[PDB]
């Protein structure tokens, strides 16, 4: 159905999302601050354990996607009575993947959040085809061709949308 | 396991405040908003409100604002209506809803009954009446009351008349069956009637 | 809020009939628009979700249709089982219902079987049986004399299967304006009778 999807205990999707994810990271090197742009690849899975459609006082629903050598792109949600949206993107990459990271004079993990401005109505899906940004630290996060949903009560994307502000 | 348990009946006075719960369970609580919907015969069906339970967020309708107040409590899976300055027009069942916005997925609860009255709990008398055959549950107070015929065995034939308004504020209905002719000196006829609200329970035999 | 304006209040119609509910709302509703059936006792159920789906466990005789402000529920053959308070309801923008239609099943004509029961204070019952239509006159007399105001009516919903109605009319009077009479009638007017049938004692 979707190329990112959270599952309810019924097998339901709960979180349902398409996107292709363009980063673009400024790292430490042993020459210098360079520049790395890369894509989400198309080998990227949702972490089983990671991910959640919420729990009763404890957790928040959450998509997590694990990519490349030991790296996840989690967009966390938060609801009132008529909208959501993804009020945290946390990117954690490991900067001892030489094949994203070459030169680098960490081999650290790093972990980088920020608000977002994904958000729409509750009973729509988020829309955005030309590409919502993230700024974090260092990091640039471009998620292309959007359509994202949370809260859902059934494996499918309603037929409502909130597109986002930069597609008019 | 989808399940939306409200809180029993309510007999309130005039002016008087009222407080209803509605208990979720078998989904995740703050998934979904609980909506409150009035269901009378005089207005038919009304929305008055949601809440988001988790936030507390709770959208109200034009005419139900500050009448309705909706609360909620994570802890216990626990949503509250309050109603002020209860009328006569207030008297109606409430429905708790499980429900985003689409209709597609809500649930409804059982109901809870109010009723608005200045009245005293109190319980009916159980008078008795092809041949046709009844009794008469008269003045008892508040609604409702459960009239069957031989413990449940005669079924065909019954009408249980939807109560009345006497103008003293009590309630005053009958229970009617049609028999043959012929079944009168053989079968016998019992009318249970249970006033669960005063936990008056009257068995009446019919004979002439 | 938005307004729901549904239309008619009321209709009778037979089955096998096509019956037609319309609503309009106030404002452009997005084909959020969903058709309930109420049923006493029971809280509303579902028929039709975004104009035209039909919910699972609903037959297919109930279909929906509209579009930016105008929608209708239609039942194309009418059952027995129909007889309902039909509402429509947007959740386009919060939730706001219609306000109603009352659907009544139309048949051939019963006639009322009449008993009546003899009567603190007084209260002497007359009860109509099965009758179809629901129009039907009681009128109290003791000692021919029309009494007015100290009688109230009660009705039974239409039959699952016949679509027939009973009636009680209670006469309530003090047992000393009661006790001097001796002549109580229960004269009845309906379709179904030629002429008005009095069952008294």
């Amino acid at each position: 159905m979707a190329m990112f999807m959270v599952k309810n205990g019924n097998g339901t999707a709960c979180i349902m999302a398409n996107f292709s994810a363009a980063f673009s990271v400024n790292y430490d090197t042993k020459s210098g601050p360079k520049n790395m742009t890369f894509d989400l690849p198309s080998d990227a899975t949702v972490v089983l354990n990671r991910s959640s459609c919420g729990k009763e006082n404890t957790s928040d629903p959450s998509l997590v996607i694990a990519f490349g050598r030991g790296h996840t792109l989690t967009l966390n949600f938060t609801r009132n009575a008529t909208r959501y949206s993804v009020q945290l993107m946390s990117f954690v990459y490991n900067l001892s993947d030489t094949h994203l990271f070459p030169n680098a004079s960490s081999k650290e993990i790093k972990t980088v959040e920020s608000i977002t401005d994904i958000r729409a109505d509750i009973d729509k899906k988020y829309r955005c085809v030309s590409g919502t940004q993230v700024h974090m630290n260092n990091v640039t996060v471009t998620l292309h061709d959007a359509t994202i949903q949370a809260y859902l009560s059934n494996s499918s994307f309603s037929r409502g949308e909130t597109r986002c502000e930069q597609d008019r | 396991q989808v399940q939306l348990v409200q809180s029993g009946a309510e007999v309130k006075k005039p002016g008087s405040s009222v407080k209803v719960s509605c208990k979720a369970s078998g989904y995740i609580f703050t998934n979904y908003n609980i909506h409150w919907v009035k269901k009378s015969p005089g207005q038919g069906l009304e929305w008055i409100g949601a809440i988001y339970p988790g936030n507390g967020d709770a959208p109200y309708s034009q005419k139900f604002q500050g009448k309705a107040t909706l609360t909620a409590d994570t802890s216990t899976s626990t949503t509250y209506m309050e109603l002020s300055s209860l009328r006569s027009e207030d008297t109606a069942v409430y429905y708790c809803v499980r429900a985003n916005w689409d209709v597609a997925f809500a649930y409804w609860g059982q109901g809870t009954l109010v009723t608005v009255s200045s009245a005293s709990t109190k319980g009916p008398s159980v008078f008795p009446l092809t041949a046709a055959l009844g009794c008469l549950v008269k003045d008892y107070f508040p609604e409702p009351v459960t009239v069957s015929w031989n413990s449940g065995a005669l079924t065909s034939g019954v009408h249980t008349f939807p109560a009345v308004l006497q103008s003293s504020g009590l309630y005053s209905l009958s229970s009617v069956v049609t028999v043959p002719s012929s079944s009168l000196g053989t079968q016998t006829y019992i009318c249970n009637v249970n006033h669960k609200p005063s936990n008056t329970k009257v068995d009446k035999k019919v004979e002439p | 809020d938005i307004q729901m304006t549904q239309s008619p209040s009321s209709l009778s119609a037979s089955v096998g009939d096509r019956v037609t509910i319309t609503c309009k709302a106030s404002q452009d509703i997005d084909r959020y628009m969903a058709w309930y059936q109420d049923k006493p006792g029971k809280a509303p159920r579902l028929l039709i979700h975004d104009t035209s789906t039909l919910q699972s466990g609903v037959p297919s005789r109930f279909s929906g249709s509209g579009s930016g402000r105008d929608y209708t529920l239609t039942i194309s053959n009418l059952e027995p089982e129909d007889f309902a308070t039909y509402y429509c309801l947007q959740y386009d923008n919060l939730w706001t219902f219609g306000g109603g239609t009352k659907v009544e099943i139309k048949r051939t004509v019963a006639a009322p079987s009449v008993f009546i029961f003899p009567p603190g204070t007084a209260s002497v019952v007359c009860l109509l049986n099965n009758f179809y239509p629901r129009e039907a006159k009681v009128q109290w007399k003791v000692d021919n004399a029309l009494q007015s105001g100290n009688s109230q009516e009660s009705v039974t919903e239409q039959d699952s299967k016949d679509s027939t109605y009973s009636l009680s009319s209670t006469l309530t009077l003090s047992k000393a304006d009661y006790e001097k009479h001796k002549v109580y009638a229960c004269e009845v007017t309906h379709q179904g009778l030629s002429s008005p049938v009095t069952k008294s004692f």
